[PDB]
């Protein structure tokens, strides 16, 4: 049937920001990976 | 052609986990009348149509693997209103012309400018203003940039209060 | 065959123009998981769907005058939960069995009680609670009566205030 | 496109039953139709 998915916090967008610019400064110095990522994304 | 007058383009940095909590966290903060989200997959689409109605949002999805008259009748539904958000692949061969999506998703970042600008891009000089929102893994990074470059615009983090008069 | 075992049955008395008001204050004010409201035609089924994603509310419909396949699939998304009201004629052969669908809503009241019976009847002894709302015009007066006896069950006029536990 | 259509006040189902009541208690001492109908109710 119908499931009711609540999250009870907010995404952390400057937090985000924040490790994709550590990311970007650290890196300056088939169906079993699409099953997986979805198991990731939806499950 | 197509070009990116009005829209607004922004990129939150996330994993896969965390892309239906950035999603409803969007929803819950940005102002949309309508808008599309993309996908890489037809499999994807429909798993994230179900996300959205669970978290309590009504959804449109169209893809593929559809007989194109009904393809075409819920576009014409979704374009009418009936309801806010429409979850879709890449079958848009010209820009996007409802002046309700104020907010375009790509809660699947693609690899190619070419799909970007479909997905994002508009007809003519006089667009309504949008909102670009780019979901960015790290397997993303490259072709963040990549896709900035070559199509002369700028992608900016998001930031934690829009302006409204953006979108 | 069909019953109406669980289904509490009530009715409201309008006019044509306060169809659209009664059923804005039924949603506004009923505690509804998903509904199905029924048309006498395909042109009203469209144009209530028109009113109601107005009125603020995620639609979906279906009628004759469509390719079955796109009826078969918006009924799947349905049933699913991608909207929770759908606008629908009479197309359904067996008894409505889906367990979130606790209001059904006559929009326009039908003149048989075997057309009454495929909307709001259930199959077998254990259906879910539901209610069935007729918006009964002037019209419709005796129609309401004639039903209401030819199927033995009573259809009484709808409180200030249901009962939640009946749905 | 997308009108926004809100209602003021509420339907008064209890004066609707009063009316039906009321009508009872009295009675009891083709597109064109169908355009004008719809006219009434979608107008």
């Amino acid at each position: 049937p119908l499931g009711s998915l609540k999250f009870e916090s907010d995404f952390d967008f400057e937090k985000a920001n924040e490790k994709f610019q550590e990311v970007l400064v650290d890196n300056l110095e088939d169906w079993k990976k699409e099953r997986e990522t979805n198991q990731e994304t939806f499950g | 052609e197509l070009t990116l007058k009005g829209v607004t383009q922004y990129y939150a940095y996330v994993t896969e986990r965390q892309k239906v909590h950035c999603l409803n966290t969007l929803f819950s903060r940005l102002q949309i009348n309508q808008s599309i989200i993309f996908c890489n997959s037809s499999q994807r689409v429909e798993l994230l149509a179900k996300k959205i109605s669970q978290l309590g949002y009504s959804c449109f999805y169209i893809h593929a693997k559809m007989r194109q008259e009904h393809r075409n009748r819920v576009f014409h539904d979704f374009r009418n209103g009936l309801c806010r958000n429409l979850v879709c692949t890449d079958l848009f061969t010209r820009g996007i012309d409802i002046q309700a999506v104020n907010v375009v998703i790509n809660f699947d970042f693609p690899k190619l400018a070419e799909t970007y600008l479909h997905r994002i891009g508009r007809s003519g000089r006089f667009g309504h203003l949008g909102l670009a929102i780019n979901l960015i893994t790290y397997d993303d990074r490259f072709n963040l940039k990549s896709i900035e470059e070559q199509l002369g615009t700028e992608i900016k983090p998001i930031p934690s209060n829009i302006d409204k008069s953006l979108y």
